[PDB]
């Protein structure tokens, strides 16, 4: 049996990870089904990790799952002598446990204007949520960080150009996910570039 | 003078009202635990959606009044408290969605109400959201 | 014998709800006040006995509406109950939006900072209350008062070909497009363009 199921979220996913118990041969597969909180009787089974020796295994997109209600899974490990007894997972409600991920920051530059605009990679079928962004942008020496105001999803955080010698300015955007409580991600890795 | 349509702030509901949501549907989970399964099913079932801008104020409003009617009821046995925040903003939605819709043109009860509280978030989210996108009845 | 309050107004500025009244002409002696708000068709105590002419009333929930009722009391009598309705989503006005205006050269770069709800977080503004949101913003030069609006589709603004070495002065709101409300003209502030 798997000793450690956790059901996590990572970057807008929800994923079920485990690590086994010494003993087992090295031909055990994993066997992993999911429960909602409503009607707990139903246990369905996850297929794109159906017999899989993966130890990772995503929640986000499955064959029916109300990310609005919380939601547990199972892991059993199979093999062909005998399958252990299903180790099952502490619950995880996805909109009030979604752990975001920094955007990806595409740079646009005017003569003066530069814009930051973020895009996100979000699950294909996930519960539409506020993705407001925080802008961080210094001097590759100044240290200090300018924090720009948070905007929208959709919206490029505009930066005016002060005329000034060509220097590496860097920058970062952190997500803010406020759907009932504000849950902010992490600082980006720096997109350092040369600006004239 | 007739009411003119304000469904466009419904689209970002108040952090607070969320949190007493969940709150509300913890309780409501502690206390079917507490006593037991119940035996009727209240599998949240999914509603199939319609690109039918009227037929979805329709919907919406339908599944407000019924959850408004529930949880008042629930709120009259004072079974579990918290649902001021959630009634009055169902009583505000109901009335706004009602007003655009006129300006414009044997299972137990148990797992109803089971039903309900489980969907309240869905619909407080998901339909009143597309609700706000749709606007007046076209 | 104990006069009613008089001129009871709720000042609401970015959902920030107190309710005030004047006191009235009582021949002597002390005369307090109580205010209490309706709640499951039964009023509930917001304020008893206090000394203060005004009580907030920010706790109640900006959706749907309210009914507010305050009576004046001396000691043992009373005086009768004074009531108002109060609808936040519909009768609160929106404050001026901060504003971040920065010249260089001839250009005038604007960023909008959206009002801010007191019992919210920072991230919740009243942008996110009412979703079809918009800026406006007119701007002068300083003693023409000429008014030329300008309604950003953003919350930035690029103003071009300033006359160099002239004063400008511009001022922003926050509109609400699909009702017709405007907010509060920012404070109006005057910039003068780099030579
Ligand atoms: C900045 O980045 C945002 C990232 O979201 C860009 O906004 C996105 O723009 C695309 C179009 O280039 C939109 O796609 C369209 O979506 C509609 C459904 O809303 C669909 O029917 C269309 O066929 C099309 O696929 C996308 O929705 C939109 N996303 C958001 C959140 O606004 C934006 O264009 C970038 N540039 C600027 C200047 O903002
Ligand atoms: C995985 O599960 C094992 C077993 O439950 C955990 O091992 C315990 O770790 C705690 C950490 O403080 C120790 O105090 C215990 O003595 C350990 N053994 C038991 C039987 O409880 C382990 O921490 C879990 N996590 C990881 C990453 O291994």
């Amino acid at each position: 049996p798997p000793q450690n199921v956790t059901l996590l979220s990572q970057n807008f996913s929800v994923y079920l990870t485990w690590l086994p118990g010494l003993g087992n041969p090295q031909d055990v597969t994993y066997f992993v089904a999911y429960q909602s909180s409503p009607t707990r009787r139903r246990w369905r089974e996850v297929e794109e990790c159906a017999g899989t020796k993966e130890l990772l295994c995503s929640m986000m997109c499955l064959k029916k799952q109300d990310l609005y209600n919380k939601f547990k899974g199972r892991v059993r490990t199979v093999s062909p002598s005998s399958k252990s007894p299903w180790v099952e997972s502490e619950y995880l409600d996805y909109l009030f446990e979604v752990e975001p991920a920094p955007p990806v920051l595409v740079l646009t530059q005017t003569e003066e204007i530069l814009s930051a605009n973020a895009t996100y990679q979000l699950p294909p079928c996930m519960p539409p949520l506020d993705l407001k962004y925080e802008v961080a942008f210094w001097k590759e020496g100044a240290g200090n960080k300018t924090l720009f105001p948070v905007t929208p999803h959709g919206q490029p955080v505009q930066i005016t150009l002060q005329p000034a010698a060509s220097e590496h300015h860097c920058l970062s955007a952190r997500t803010i996910y406020t759907f009932s409580v504000p849950k902010y991600s992490k600082f980006s890795k720096p997109t350092c570039f040369l600006l004239e | 003078a007739p009411r003119r349509c304000l469904l466009s702030h419904y689209r970002s509901l108040e952090p607070r009202t969320l949190a007493a949501a969940k709150a509300l549907r913890d309780r409501y989970e502690e206390e079917a635990l507490s006593w037991g399964q119940r035996n009727c099913s209240f599998r949240p079932r999914r509603d199939p959606p319609r690109p039918s801008s009227c037929a979805r104020l329709r919907h919406v409003a339908r599944g407000i009044a019924d959850a408004q009617a529930v949880l008042s009821g629930l709120h009259r046995s004072e079974l579990l408290p918290g649902a001021g925040p959630i009634l009055e903003l169902l009583a505000a939605a109901g009335r706004d969605v009602a007003a655009c819709l006129e300006l414009a043109r044997a299972d137990s009860p148990r797992c109803r109400k089971a039903s309900v509280v489980f969907n309240l978030l869905r619909l407080l989210t998901w339909e009143l959201r597309l609700a706000a996108h749709s606007g007046p009845c076209l | 014998m104990v006069p009613p309050p008089e001129n009871v107004r709720m000042n609401s500025v970015n959902f920030k709800n107190i309710l005030q009244w004047e006191s009235p002409a009582f021949a002597k002696g002390q005369l307090t006040f109580t205010a209490q708000y309706l709640s499951y068709r039964i009023f509930q105590d917001k304020c008893m006995q206090t000394t203060l002419t005004e009580c907030d009333f920010s706790s109640l929930s900006k959706y749907g509406d309210h009914t507010l009722r305050v009576r004046a009391e001396f000691a043992d009598e009373h005086s009768d109950w004074v009531q108002i309705t109060f609808c936040p989503v519909d009768d609160t006005i929106i404050g001026p939006p901060g504003m971040q205006v920065e010249v260089l050269a001839d250009s005038l770069h604007m960023r909008f900072l959206a009002p801010k709800i007191e019992n919210e977080y920072e991230t919740w503004t009243m942008k996110d209350m009412y979703n079809s949101w918009t800026y406006n913003v007119q701007y002068w030069k300083q003693g023409t008062d000429e008014k030329f609006q300008i309604t950003p589709q953003y919350d930035f603004e690029v103003l071009r070909n300033l006359e160099p070495r002239t004063t400008y002065c511009v001022q922003v709101r926050g509109f609400l497009p699909d009702r017709n409300k405007a907010g509060e003209w920012s404070e109006p502030v005057c910039e003068q363009t780099t030579h």
